[PDB]
């Protein structure tokens, strides 16, 4: 029918109705395009259609140009861009002219305009439309609906756009929003969306920022916002004050006093959680940010030269008005507790406790008095504040301060634990475990570990929100108590550690507090086996005949439930049995990797026996084919070797895990056993390269799909060849196909690039290292790589330039730097003193950020030095 | 958005991700271990 009938019902009910047109509208989406748009713009222009009609009309629109997956985001803008220039300037002047007609509140013009501006900004393709949106906010007689929706574009142009292409107009950009956000504007719609489009706006207006004429009208426009009487804006504003400091520490020094403080504590001292939520915020980040620079000015020492951004110590300065602020809103608990709801009560422990980190010693003094003038208080919301402020300030004063004080704090801490209300006896264990995780020497004591000990035993059994508090205490507890006894006695594990005569009923109270039905509650099943695992492993070597029994525990449990699982009665059955196995398939690759190692191969060959018979039954689908190959891969770790015997009958399973790659993530999992199977057998994989490679070669010779996955194959790539070498040769050739076009990849998925950038790196060392030698006859496959040793510096060199540099990429960079010159050998001198680039990633992996990738980057220069005295 | 830090204590993201380190560990020792 007319495209306005078929639009009514889109929004239909009726699940066959539905479906007819969104299949109509479809189709008619394939056959033209061009067409289409033009009439669906048409559509939503005229504003004497149904609001039904419009907004469907408006969202189809918004679905041919933008969507979720940058991939088909990325797909919608090029398709968009070969239209005719004509038809898309149709569709351009419908969706444009439709911004003030629309009565109904969030506009489909917008987020069109948003779609299409995305894909012709960037090439300058749509000359209209800032002018055109700038001129529509700041014309004194347009309506409340049309400064209101264009202000809605530009918060969603800067919000979606690339964040690169729009500096340049940065000043018009601005110029709208800061308009919409002055005091004379008579509505507050308008000025939350003009202030919610300033917030993601100024991640461009450097070059604004830098002239203070300019700056300083932002400042005051923004404080003077914070100001308004509609809590929306209030926060909008007190937002960008969050993110203000965050981009333009560097100036706010001239505000600080004068204004932000006022209006900072004023929120934090407010009676609306909204506001102060965000007032709370803004002193933890600058904490953050007044940290991240403390690191920066101790770095740039341990270099004599001057840190590139100075610190101007603002907590330390508001750190007397901040901590009443923060101990006395600890006291607004929240008596139906929620892990899950973020409020000022939480948020304040967490400020506190990060402003004890920033400042150390100073914040002492100022919580002290609150802490011994509550911790007995008879109403508990103080009482708790008491405790949980105690712990909050436990990281970051000196070690040599607190210590007596906690000393001193021990048995009103014991008794605390007796408290009549959850609330405080929840916080207590968390303190002790903060007292056992800082400062150990208190609690491993002579004096009050005994009935501490009992105190965290009993604990075990009580509420879930105290009983998964106390596994951490405990855990917090052995792993000191493991240190304070083997401080050095000359070999690997201790003799005996005090917690030695107690292990066996510590164990048995874990091993029953992880079976406790309301384990789902307040995470207790997971913390339960998570301080089980922890405690087994540090665990005096006397206690070994009680980490058997447990040990032959968790086996037993991983079988009345591993044959539960090719029983399963419903979909709730099958998932609570897949988080059961995963908790004792976790908790069973610490108990492996503790036991002698003799012991942990029999337990090894009984589980994998079972998986085994578990597989074959459950081939076909799998909610027991994730969480299997997990356990399997770490049953391939305490057999090493060993585990040849396996392969064969786990081939297949290797496989269908491999070939099922709709459930991406299960694959996942898959292609990294691969890995490992190859390190545990070197050189007897061999006969099984080649069906894997050949089931890893079709996955990525078709897209689809999903796409966490091509970075992991490639990187595995590398572990194969390192392990297969001469064998490698026939698939080398497609190896580096993929390979190839993959470092060609271009763009939050950054992070994603990173990621993939390290696996191609990560792949090359392995082919590189896998085709060269140890004790060899010569050498030679590798130079069949010799063609692409350009292509490899120069996709390095690219790596050196992008800003980002996750030190990870850096180091399998840096490492690969050091292959090719041992392979490759004084010809890739003169390549990469070509990229002077590529020197100075060298120089910034030699700066520990993560460590040995300064070991990779300070031994690829050393090769690239004795070269110069060989020939 | 920081509720992750309340009461910092230390599922499907850990695991995963806690998987991965060790299989790239292990990778960083058995090429080094090949490499000198």
């Amino acid at each position: 029918m007319e495209l306005i009938t078929i639009l009514e019902k889109t929004v239909s009910p009726d699940r066959l109705e539905l479906e007819a047109a969104q299949k109509f509208l479809e189709r008619a989406a394939v056959e033209n395009l061009p067409t289409f748009l033009v009439e669906l713009s048409r559509v939503l222009a005229n504003p004497g259609n149904s609001q039904v009609a419009r907004v469907a009309a408006g969202l189809q629109i918004k679905n041919s140009l933008t969507s979720k997956d940058p991939d088909i985001k990325a797909q919608y803008q090029q398709r968009w861009l070969a239209i005719d220039a004509n038809a898309r300037r149709e569709v351009k002047n419908y969706v444009l002219q439709t911004l003030g007609t629309e009565t109904y509140r969030p506009s489909s013009a917008s987020q069109c305009v948003a779609g299409i501006a995305c894909a012709e900004i960037p090439v300058n393709q749509w000359p209209e439309l800032i002018p055109q949106l700038v001129a529509n906010v700041t014309n004194p007689n347009s309506t409340e609906h049309m400064k209101e929706s264009t202000l809605e574009a530009i918060g969603y142009i800067c919000q979606d756009i690339d964040p690169e292409q729009l500096q340049d107009k940065s000043n018009e950009i601005l110029t709208a929003i800061i308009q919409g956000m002055r005091k004379e504007e008579p509505s507050n719609n308008v000025k939350l969306a003009a202030t919610n489009a300033l917030l993601n706006s100024l991640e461009f207006t450097k070059a604004n920022f830098d002239k203070e004429s300019e700056r300083h009208f932002i400042m005051q426009v923004v404080c003077e916002a914070t100001q308004c009487p509609d809590t929306r804006v209030r926060v909008a504003a007190l937002q960008n004050l969050v993110k203000i400091m965050s981009l333009y520490y560097q100036y706010m020094e001239t505000y600080m006093g004068p204004a932000l403080f006022a209006i900072t504590i004023e929120a934090m001292k407010s009676d609306i959680d909204e506001v102060a939520l965000q007032g709370i915020e803004f002193w933890s980040n600058v904490c953050d940010e007044e940290m991240d620079l403390a690191i920066e000015a101790s770095e740039a020492a341990e270099q004599g030269r001057p840190p590139e951004h100075t610190s101007k110590f603002y907590a330390k300065g508001a750190l007397q008005y901040l901590v009443p602020i923060l101990t006395q809103t600890l006291t607004k608990q929240d008596e139906n507790d929620d892990d899950d709801d973020w409020n000022p009560c939480k948020a304040a422990g967490v400020c506190l406790m990060l402003l004890a980190t920033c400042c150390e010693d100073d914040i002492v003094p100022h919580v002290l008095p609150f802490i011994k003038e509550h911790i007995k208080n008879p109403d508990w919301r103080y009482r708790d504040a008491a405790v949980m402020a105690f712990g909050c300030i436990l990281e970051g004063p000196e070690p040599s301060q607190l210590k007596p004080l906690v000393i001193q704090a021990m048995p009103t801490l014991i008794e605390l634990m007796k408290d009549p209300s959850v609330v405080v006896r929840d916080t207590a264990a968390w303190t002790v475990g903060r007292i056992c995780e800082l400062l150990p020497e208190a609690a491993i004591n002579d004096v009050y570990l005994a009935p501490l000990l009992q105190c965290l035993i009993e604990g075990l059994s009580a509420e879930p929100r105290v009983a998964s508090n106390v596994c951490w205490a405990f855990s917090s507890l052995a792993e000191a108590a493991y240190e304070a006894a083997d401080v050095a006695d000359d070999q690997e594990e201790p003799a005996t550690y005090c917690l030695s005569s107690s292990f066996e009923l510590i164990v048995q109270k874990l091993l029953e507090t992880t079976d406790r039905p309301d384990g789902h509650q307040n995470n207790l099943r997971s913390s339960a086996y998570e301080s089980l695992m922890e405690i087994v492993k540090n665990s005096a070597k006397d206690c070994y005949p009680a980490v058997q029994k447990t040990t032959l525990v968790i086996m037993e449990r991983l079988q009345q439930v591993l044959q539960m699982e090719s029983h399963i009665q419903s979909t709730s059955d099958r998932i609570q049995f897949n988080d059961l196995q995963s908790l004792l398939c976790a908790t069973l690759q610490n108990v492996l990797r503790k036991v002698q190692h003799q012991d942990a191969l029999q337990i090894s060959d009984v589980v994998m026996a079972s998986l085994l018979r578990m597989f074959q039954s459950t081939a076909g689908s799998g909610g027991v084919q994730e969480d299997a190959l997990m356990a399997v891969s770490t049953l391939v770790e305490v057999l090493g070797g060993e585990f040849l015997k396996y392969m064969e009958a786990f081939k297949p399973f290797l496989g269908i895990g491999l070939k099922n790659y709709a459930e991406y993530q299960v694959c996942l999992a898959a292609v990294g056993l691969v890995g490992d199977l190859c390190r545990a057998l070197q050189s007897n994989i061999i006969p099984f390269c080649d069906e894997v490679m050949q089931l890893l070669l079709e996955n990525l010779g078709n897209e689809n799909v999903h796409r966490s996955v091509k970075p992991q194959i490639l990187s595995v790539f590398g572990d194969i060849a390192l392990a297969i070498g001469g064998e490698f040769k026939k698939y080398l050739e497609v190896v580096l196909n993929t390979l190839q076009q993959a470092s060609q990849a271009q763009v939050d998925m950054v992070d994603y690039l990173n990621e993939l950038r390290e696996s191609c790196l990560e792949a090359y060392t392995g082919i590189v290292q896998g085709l060269k030698g140890d004790q060899e006859n010569v050498h030679p496959d590798v130079m069949l790589v010799q063609p692409r040793v350009e292509f490899i510096l120069s996709f390095i060199d690219h790596i050196a330039g992008d800003e980002d540099h996750t030190d990870g990429v850096v180091a399998c960079a840096a490492g690969l730097i050091g292959d090719l010159c041992t392979a490759f050998g004084k010809d890739v001198l003169k390549l990469v003193e070509a990229r002077p680039m590529i020197h100075e990633l060298l120089t910034e992996g030699r700066r520990s950020k993560t460590n040995k990738a300064k070991t990779l980057a300070t031994w690829a220069t050393k090769e690239l030095r004795k070269l110069k005295n060989q020939a | 958005p920081r509720l992750s830090q309340y009461k910092s204590k230390y599922e499907q993201s850990e695991r995963r991700r806690r998987l991965l380190e060790l299989q790239k560990s292990k990778r960083l020792d058995y090429v080094n271990h090949a490499r000198r």
